[PDB]
RNA sequence: ACUAUGGUUUUUAUU
RNA sequence: CUGCAUGGCUGUCGUCAGCUCGUGUUGUGAAAUGUUGGGUUAAGUCCCGCAACGAGCGCAACCCUUAUCCUUUGUUGCCAG
RNA sequence: AGGCGGCCCCCUGGACGAAGACUGACGCUCAGGUGCGAAAGCGUGGGGAGCAAACAGGAUUAGAUACCCUGGUAGUCCACGCCGUAAACGAUGUCGACUUGGAGGUUGUGCCCUUGAGGCGUGGCUUCCGGAGCUAACGCGUUAAGUCGACCGCCUGGGGA
RNA sequence: GGCGUAAAGCGCACGCAGGCGGUUUGUUAAGUCAGAUGUGAAAUCCCCGGGCUCAACCUGGGAACUGCAUCUGAUACUGGC
């Protein structure tokens, strides 16, 4: 039904003066463990006000898992300028398979019999444009009466 | 910002006044010297009458007050009609006769010296504060106001670090000249660190 | 389906090359139209506008050429239907969760000039904010009753219109059109075969439409 | 109708 | 002793017209849009135009003050009739 | 390709269309090879009005080696050799192939009383526009940096190179 | 994995050796694949089990060395004719 996950947290770069900025920026992921998942960045001052529209973000969007088996519905590739990620299928029984920041998004739409590659920019903020540009990019057929699965 | 002062820069318009004292014209100066002589012993009573305003009432060669207080039983017990047990204080710390008065109060929890000692008892503590904030203002908000300022600063830590928060709520115009902000300063020092509490509150223009 | 009237003939080549959608011939410098490629069309440009006014549908007319302007605000008193006739804004539909506050505005001002502030000193002076209300009565009026979204939009124009065809499209809004062979669609639902002529465009088929809005039901 | 300079080190976020 | 600790108060531009907000829009993003653009002013002042719109603080108001003609008073002040 | 125009000339390679026809894969790309010069330079001989590396004269200036301003060599013109080279820069490799349209230029080939004191089809080439797409962005847009192929050459951090 | 630019397209064209090349019906079976024989020890990583207290050491078969040669076939596709 719900499941919510913070992945990352960094301040902004900035000099400002003299000092630095104040402002910080957050990346979090809302799901249902069953087949769904959202996220959200967040930029505000202080770590308490980013993580909040970060939140806000994260509940305002939701894609579905095309899923066969309990795994993927097939292969995927899904981009966003240097994530070049693409997502795969494991075997029955399986979840390690699934480690490092991978395993954060895979945990809040419950499937950790799923490997990935980057292929480049594991940068957070980043990789997680392009593993949505791959769930916008899976196949629901749709397609039966005349082509072979499913 | 954030100096312009609620209670002093800006308290010379529209605002009511807490103490005013009479004397002859060639002994102002000399009768400048007994300002706080009438204060010293009768601060700390003030918490004990639960009193949320005084206004120090002093004619020529004498002393009157008034003091407004939402729980006068704590005090004077019933009916209220005789208030004998008070002025024999008052006179006897002042060292001169004295008849002092009583008056009412409306929407004691929308005023900012009930919610600055509502956020210091978290802080003179070294507790949880920010629950006490946000039912300040979901307090005032709910009870009155068009926008609120509650901030602290100092011993917020995580240990030994210091920093200072205030997360406002609604709208509150600081530097308008006849806004009416209803104001109060907190400073104390726990003897292991400095505290401060900050809070403003906006009714309504004029 | 009832007139609708679709051929003259006349003038030359003004038609898209690409892309001809309903052009099948030319004689004597006059191009000649297919009406048999066009009945699954016919059957669906007033028949799926009834489905959607027997569903309550809320449906906005556009005319804004000077030609059905005038038109367009008799048939909204033969019909309590929903029409524009003066200009469009950027985000009149797309940015809606904003730009509501300027329909909160429009409302207010229709009240303002009976506020007893408004009788003071020059009469001049004290309307210069209430005259605000004819520049919102010119960009919203046409919408400030509709309380949401509308569920289709009607032109009798496929190019005369950009915004008001950019404010629909895009946020998952039917558009119905008529072309004519000097015209071109772009960002329609809807289309079929017509004429440019107002005597055509405005006085035969903004009746016909109205004619199906009005029997809902349901 | 007119000209070349500046070593090295280098401080606010809280009592 | 010391304004490279920690408060408080602080120079000058200058009453200057500027600094900002929420939800949309746009880019890979810092950033941009609006507040830019076109006339006008003392002026982010007001119209025009408009994928951005309406708003907040500053402004303008508000407050003080002056020549003239009135008005209250009528004194040890003033003297037209 | 680098490159090439005072004017007037001869010798000689090359492209392609419509109605069609013949030959019969004869078509593409290349290691090392093959071949030549813009402006200066060198050799070996001429020539000199103007301009002018170098060089001489006075200012300007702290100085002026530059500008100002008076003179001026080589070189610039001409030919046979040597130099064999750069931005030889339109920063783009040679070839084969598939895309969506507007108007003109140029060069072929058809049609319509040309009926207007004019137009429409359609190959080789081309100037401006112009719908998708490509890109870090500016750019490239059917003469693409789109989309797919054949072959060759090149490249692995700054500077040292 | 790249070569308009941040690092790389020869100054350019021609071309010997090399690389690459429309289409159909015959024909060949080199390349490709199929049915088998022979071999890749001891091992590799892995699946299941044994002689000794566990383990080495020794196992006893799987999975496997995807190649190389011979025999018997297939002929779409690529090459030869």
């Amino acid at each position: 039904e719900l499941q919510e996950k913070l992945i990352a947290v960094n301040r902004v770069s900035k000099t400002v003066k003299g000092g630095r900025i104040f402002s910080f920026t957050a990346l979090t992921v809302v799901g249902d463990g069953n087949g769904r998942v959202g996220f959200g960045y967040g930029k505000a001052r202080e770590v308490p006000a980013a993580i909040q529209k970060a939140m806000e973000k994260a509940r305002r969007n939701m894609i579905n898992v095309a899923l066969n088996n309990g795994t993927l519905q097939h292969p995927v590739k899904g981009v966003h300028t240097g994530s070049r990620v693409f997502m795969q299928p494991a075997s029955e029984g399986t979840g390690i398979i699934a480690g490092g920041a991978m395993r954060a998004v895979l945990e809040v739409a419950g499937v950790h019999n799923v490997l990935a590659k980057a292929y480049g920019s594991t940068n957070p903020i980043n990789v997680v444009r392009a593993t949505i540009d791959g769930l916008e990019n899976m196949n629901s057929p749709e397609m039966v009466a005349a082509k072979r699965g499913k | 910002g954030q100096k312009v002062h609620p209670n002093g820069i800006r308290l010379g318009i529209v605002k009511p006044w807490n103490s005013t004292w009479f004397a002859n014209t060639k002994e102002f100066a000399d009768n400048l010297d007994s300002d706080f002589k009438v204060r010293q012993y009768l601060t700390k009573e003030l918490a004990k009458a639960s009193v949320s305003r005084i206004v120090i009432e002093r004619p020529a060669k004498s002393i009157r007050v008034t003091i407004h207080t939402a729980r006068p039983g704590i005090v004077i017990g019933k009916k209220g009609e005789d208030v004998e047990k008070l002025r024999k204080v008052v006179a006897d710390i002042a060292g001169v006769p004295a008849q002092i008065n009583i008056a009412e109060v409306r929407k004691p929890e929308l005023d900012a010296k009930l919610v600055a000692d509502s956020i210091t008892s978290q802080l003179e503590r070294r507790v949880m504060f920010r629950r006490a904030m946000k039912r300040a203002v979901q307090n005032a908000m709910r009870l009155g106001a068009k926008g609120i300022k509650v901030e602290v600063s100092g011993r917020l830590g995580g240990a030994e670090i210091a920093r200072t928060e205030w997360y406002r709520e609604g709208r509150v115009p600081l530097h308008t000249l006849r806004a009416d902000i209803d104001y109060n300063t907190s400073e104390a020092h726990t003897t292991y660190g400095v505290i401060g509490v900050k809070v403003w509150i906006f009714k309504g223009e004029i | 389906m009832l007139k609708a009237g679709v051929h003259f003939g006349h003038q030359t080549r003004y038609w898209n090359p690409k892309m001809k959608p309903f052009i099948f011939g030319a004689r004597n410098k006059v191009h000649i139209i297919n009406l048999e490629k066009t009945v699954p069309m016919f059957n669906e440009a007033l028949a799926e506008l009834n489905k959607i006014a027997s569903r309550k549908g809320k449906i906005l007319f556009v005319g804004t050429k000077r030609a059905a302007s005038e038109a367009v605000k008799d048939a909204a008193l033969s019909c309590d239907q929903f029409f524009v006739n003066h200009r469009w804004l950027g985000g009149m539909l797309t940015n809606w969760k904003t730009v509501r506050q300027s329909i909160k505005r429009l409302k207010d001002l229709e009240t303002q000039s009976q506020d007893g502030t408004f009788d003071k000193l020059t009469k001049k002076e004290a309307l210069m904010r209430t005259r605000e209300l004819e520049k919102l009565e010119n960009s919203l009026g046409g919408i400030k009753d509709m309380g949401g979204l509308p569920d289709a939009l009607f032109v009798i124009d496929a190019d005369h219109e950009h915004i008001a065809i950019k404010e629909a499209n895009n946020l998952g809004i039917p558009v119905f059109a008529i072309v004519d062979t000097n015209s071109d669609p772009d960002g329609v639902d809807f289309v079929i075969p017509g004429n440019d002529d107002a005597i055509r465009a405005v006085t035969l088929y903004l009746g016909a439409v109205a004619a199906t809005v009005r029997e809902g039901r349901s």
